[PDB]
């Protein structure tokens, strides 16, 4: 759900 | 050794992949899904074919990033598997697997799959 | 640090995975699909979550092997993405992507996908 | 035609796959992850190689289930790709891709990957 | 029902996907990797979410093609798993798994993975 | 998160 | 090796 | 075709 760091999260 | 792998690569989402290709076949560097943002920076390690075929085939490679740094821990790791294709429009085409640490009951949703294309030119 | 990852692991095909888990989150070791056979031995590097959740979730990790050593070059690389699950029946469940260097026309058959389960007990 | 595909199959999680293999290469049936539970029952359609090689190779097949029935809608679909292997220990080995409908920003987490093995004997 | 799925789709390689979306959630049609070439034409069947979320999420779907027609048999099957995204630039983004029938010893190379993007406009 | 129907959910 | 029909083979 | 080294090749 929450923006994973791989995708700019 | 694979001449044109060392350097800065960009995927289509903005992420930056900075890597050094060792003569030994070692890939070492950092992945940052942000702009020089330290909290978005993670260490990567991988391997590549240091003596690829000369017939025009690409150079196979792979790397892993565990999503934990000094600012955050996403309890997950991503591996990218693909090949480097040289030329004026150099590119690294890959497929990735993002696995999250889960309990046994939640293992069915542990692994996501996708793909990325990196180029040497900004986004 | 992840205590029980360091050591010797075996998949269901006989392959041996020997790895050292660094406190920094580094995975370093060798993969051999044979019995102490030097020509079957390849270097691996990867990363793992060194501070996993304590709630019983597994420890995410990933590693890459470029299939080139002093005896052979298969012009390919495999990345394994998965998680370590501790206990009396410790195991590393993974999914892998094997990419071969290909020409542009042959890129459709560049990547194979499969899965492996490693245990600490012989095959 | 592929003789031993028609029938009831069970995966290692308890799910039941009931399929009819048409002479035309059509797979038709239902998937239920529960015990005769109607709310857990979903329609499946697929295709299989109706004239496989005789050299002992398996029979390639694939099917899809959209996760919507009269009781629920999970806004997702799973495709299983694999092969049937006959014998006293008949089995269908597969790899699956579960895609969920997402917004553009959330597309990175749209697809999960895993694997299943079905046998004709209860779980 | 999903209004804009029925019709002709093209991937980036030239292949043509002709499909009819049934009100029941059924996908029926043909796949041809050539130009109206009958020997390149294969039957496909699949399923799609016929009542997708209205919040802008895509429409999940999946289909299978067994690679056997009246002119050839490649002893393999491909499943595409993905989602339909409407609009002026309608597109179906997918990930696929191509499995070939193999012997037990050759099962490691049974499944290829890749991705395709289909649009309504010629290649 | 929630049990998907594929897995007995 | 040989062009699979999925890819215009 | 040929046994890849990953699989005891």
């Amino acid at each position: 759900a929450w923006r994973h760091p791989q995708f700019g999260g | 050794m694979e001449a044109g792998i060392t350097g800065t690569w960009y995927n289509q989402l903005g992420s930056t992949f900075i890597v050094t290709a060792g003569a030994d076949g070692a890939l070492t560097g950092t992945y940052e899904s942000a702009v020089g943002n330290a909290e978005s920076r993670y260490v990567l390690t991988g391997r590549y074919d240091s003596a690829p075929a000369t017939d025009g085939s690409g150079t196979a490679l792979g790397w892993t990033v565990a999503w934990k740094n000094n600012y955050r821990n996403a309890h997950s790791a991503t591996t990218w598997s693909g090949q480097y294709v040289g030329g004026a429009e150099a590119r690294i085409n890959t497929q990735w697997l993002l696995t999250s640490g889960t309990t046994e009951a939640n293992a069915w949703k542990s692994t996501l799959v996708g793909h990325d294309t990196f180029t040497k030119v900004k986004p």
